[PDB]
């Protein structure tokens, strides 16, 4: 019973992240392994006004970028798999994620490759006055 | 189109505040207005929801070389025996809080085992998933009444995977550096596997040279199978898809096709053992193939050389004894003479001739009701042929199948599968084969001069203490040494004994006798 | 404190269609009880959108019955490839008793969505 969830078209994709124990390099090899992306990220909507900090309680966006959800942005939690998080789960579950226009195709590799900087709270390089 | 893959399992239908739902479908219709989601301050987010989630609909088949595609195709699982072991699991659904998920309860393989385990599952939580234990009940089907006493006595996952990888590490440790499974209905195995299994990069085992099929999570260590003790994961295993290889009905009635000896005591391991059995049939009940080899594990060349030398020796003895006018060979694939010098009428027969020298190998399928009253003249040859009743005269050697030999791998239907270099699907043993002869009587035959300083005849040849009146290797009267002969019998004795460790049994007809060799030696 | 009825209602396949003549010989699933009067029939099970008539040989096989069906009941069973739509017709004017025991044996046999 319950509620439906995943697309059968990306089944294989999540399959590679369901049975993997080195799932990070695994799924980046998958993004680069003869496939098209995980075509199901929650699509938010905002006025595109505010600072660039994606990790926000209520969408805090720029004119260029675009917001998806907070939770639907970590494959470690997108696949209900175990985590290497020390204690003991992933943070972005609960907020929002406003990714800048370029790299905003898939937020999984984004959340895993980049991570928020403590100075400006934005994604490191998009942009920052970090020297 | 929606998935049973990751399909929610609890009855609560209230959608998730999409900041707590990792997919664009698990959002309630309060946020989706023209395909877009709008943040709502009118209600805060929720922190009270503990729902298990389905783990079906996988169909794992990425395409990279950095992982080897675990599922092996038609041949790559037929070629590689010493790895075949069953895989099947029984499952159930929950009662109150949720339902709609499949979870394992008893696991059976080819090994005569059926593991008990309490059910647990991935409950969804506002922070991640938890691995929670939920009330369980078998399906309402009455044939699951046998499954009643299993839910209140099972086991968690940690100890279970330790014991399972250790059953592996003592039963399959003797066999292969991976592990392949037969499977009929692939689907429930797909659903059941995930709990103590993980994919990733196959690498190199810890302090060993095998491929790493073990994995730790507390340390991330990689064990083979002589070194998996408390290290509880199967990492790069294999399987063999039995179902999609020419079948129609279920595996039970298709076992009833040929495999009849397999009774049906109500267990679960029977399903996987019969999966292996029927996969064995639907590829190997036909003719033995000569293009397939195997690793040798082990000591096999000793058995091979002993078999060759003893076969040649016994044929030589029977020939030089009975003086056969004609020796009708049967089932010899390479047209060379076993005994080097034999003035006997030499033929060539088989149920399947070849190309060249088929002018030797005549077309004939023997049978006891057919060819019974023809080859009475001379004698035939029934070395490792597995037909019906042996005729009145024959030099025979049949694999007594019930023996213990860890290269024996049981199959269908009771008829054993011996794993040498060519896989022998040999028919089982019964008494109805040898009802015209008697088992092998011992002897020892030699017809060559000595090595000592005498050169000529008795008495100038050295006799050292050898006292045995059964090694008819004349000269023999209290000494019987001749150096080269005596010690050879020594070695030869070893030879004979070694054969009774394989399974091959030798029998020679009743009217054989010992004094013909004595009179042969009266020079 | 008062249990109803342990069952014994069998299920066969036979003929039904939309009109008196549209009934193909094999498309419907009869649920029935062989009472004093032959295999006395109770309900129909199908997958087709609608079947307003059915046809079944008699006790000895004289004629074919022309038993119409109910506006079918909607539900979904499960087959290894997901959900599957199914309808449960009843022979019209069949009181609550046999409707009930049929639902009993049926929901027992088939687990729904
Ligand atoms: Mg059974
Ligand atoms: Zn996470
Ligand atoms: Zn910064
Ligand atoms: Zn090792
Ligand atoms: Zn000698």
């Amino acid at each position: 019973a319950g509620n439906a969830t995943e697309v059968p078209a990306n089944s294989t994709v999540l399959s590679f992240c369901a049975f993997a124990v080195d799932a990070a390099k695994a799924y980046k090899d998958y993004l680069a392994s003869g496939g098209q992306p995980i075509t199901n990220c929650v699509k938010m909507l905002c006025t595109h006004t505010g600072t660039g900090q994606a990790i926000t309680v209520t969408p805090e966006a720029n004119m260029d970028q675009e917001s998806f959800g907070g939770a639907s942005c970590c494959l470690y939690c997108r696949c209900h798999i175990d985590h290497p998080n020390p204690k003991g789960f992933c943070d972005l579950k609960g907020k929002y994620v406003q990714i800048p226009t370029t790299c905003a195709n898939d937020p999984v590799g984004f959340t895993l490759k980049n991570t928020v900087c403590t100075v400006c709270g934005m994604w490191k390089g998009y942009g920052c006055s970090c020297d | 189109n929606v998935t049973g893959l990751f399909k929610d399992c609890s009855k609560v239908i209230t959608g998730l505040h999409p900041t707590q739902a990792p997919t664009h479908l698990s959002v309630d219709t309060k946020f989706k207005t023209e395909g877009l989601c709008v943040d709502i301050p009118g209600i805060p987010k929720d922190m009270t929801y503990r729902r298990l989630i389905s783990m079906m609909g996988f169909k794992m088949n990425y395409q990279v070389n950095g992982y080897p595609n675990m599922f092996i195709t038609r041949e790559e699982a037929i070629r590689h025996v010493r790895a075949w072991i069953g895989f099947d699991v029984e499952g159930c659904h929950a009662t109150r809080e949720a339902v709609g998920t499949n979870l394992p309860l008893q696991l059976g393989f080819s090994t005569g085992v059926n593991l008990v385990a309490v059910p647990t599952g991935y409950v969804d939580t506002p922070n991640n998933t938890d691995f929670s234990r939920v009330s369980a009940k078998p399906p309402p089907g009455d044939q699951f009444k046998h499954l009643i006493p299993l839910m209140y006595k099972g086991l968690p996952w940690n100890v279970v995977r330790i014991k399972i990888v250790q059953m592996l590490s003592d039963t399959l440790k003797n066999l292969s550096d991976r592990v392949v499974f037969v499977l009929w209905a692939h689907g429930f195995e797909l659903t059941s596997m995930k709990y103590f299994v993980k994919i990733g990069p196959e690498r190199t085992c810890c302090l060993c040279d095998r491929r790493a099929t073990c994995f730790s999570t507390a340390s991330d260590t990689y064990a083979c199978w002589h070194h998996s003790i408390g290290f509880d994961y199967v990492y790069n295993p294999f399987m063999i898809d039995v179902q999609q290889w020419g079948f129609t009905g279920n595996l039970q009635s298709n076992h009833d096709l040929y495999c009849q000896v397999h009774g049906n005591a109500h267990v679960a391991s029977c399903d996987a053992i019969m999966t292996r059995c029927l996969a064995v049939h639907e590829c190997f009940v036909k003719r033995v193939d000569w293009t397939i080899e195997y690793p040798i594990i082990g000591d096999e060349l000793k058995i091979n050389a002993a078999c060759r030398k003893v076969q040649h020796m016994v044929v030589k003895a029977a020939l030089l004894a009975d003086k056969f006018p004609v020796l009708h060979d049967i089932g010899n694939p390479k047209a060379i003479k076993c005994v080097p010098q034999a003035d006997v009428e030499w033929k060539f027969y088989d149920a399947q001739p070849c190309s060249d020298k088929a002018y030797k190998i005549e077309e004939l399928f023997y049978s006891y009701a057919t060819h019974s009253d023809k080859f009475t003249d001379g004698v035939c040859l029934f070395w490792n042929c597995n037909v019906d009743r042996y005729p009145a005269n024959s030099i025979v050697c049949r694999f007594d199948t019930r023996v213990l030999s860890n290269l024996n791998l049981p199959g269908c239907d009771g008829g054993s599968l011996y794993v040498n270099k060519h896989a022998f699907h040999t028919p089982a043993f019964d008494k109805s084969a040898f009802v015209n002869l008697k088992q092998l009587p011992f002897f020892y035959y030699s017809d060559s001069p000595c090595e000592s300083h005498g050169k000529q005849v008795v008495s100038d040849i050295d006799y050292v203490p050898l006292k045995s009146a059964t090694c008819i290797t004349r000269c023999n009267l209290g000494g019987a040494v001749c150096r080269h002969h005596a010690n050879e019998y020594r070695l030869y004795l070893d030879a004979y004994n070694m054969m009774i460790s394989a399974g091959f049994s030798l029998w020679v007809y009743k009217q054989f006798d010992t004094y013909n060799l004595w009179n042969t030696f009266t020079r | 404190n008062n249990e109803l009825s342990p069952v014994a209602l069998r299920q066969m396949s036979c003929a039904a269609g939309t009109t008196q003549t549209a009934c193909t010989d094999d498309n419907a699933l009869a649920y029935y009880n062989t009472t004093k009067g032959g295999r006395f029939v109770l309900a129909l099970l199908s997958d087709l959108q609608d079947l307003k008539w059915a046809r079944f040989p008699k006790s000895d096989g004289t004629g074919t019955i022309y038993t119409e069906l109910e506006p079918p009941c909607r539900f979904v069973t499960d087959t290894p490839k997901g959900p599957k739509v199914k309808y449960l017709y009843f022979i019209k004017g069949l009181n609550n008793l046999n409707r009930g025991m049929v639902l009993g044996s049926l929901a027992a046999t088939v687990r729904l969505q």
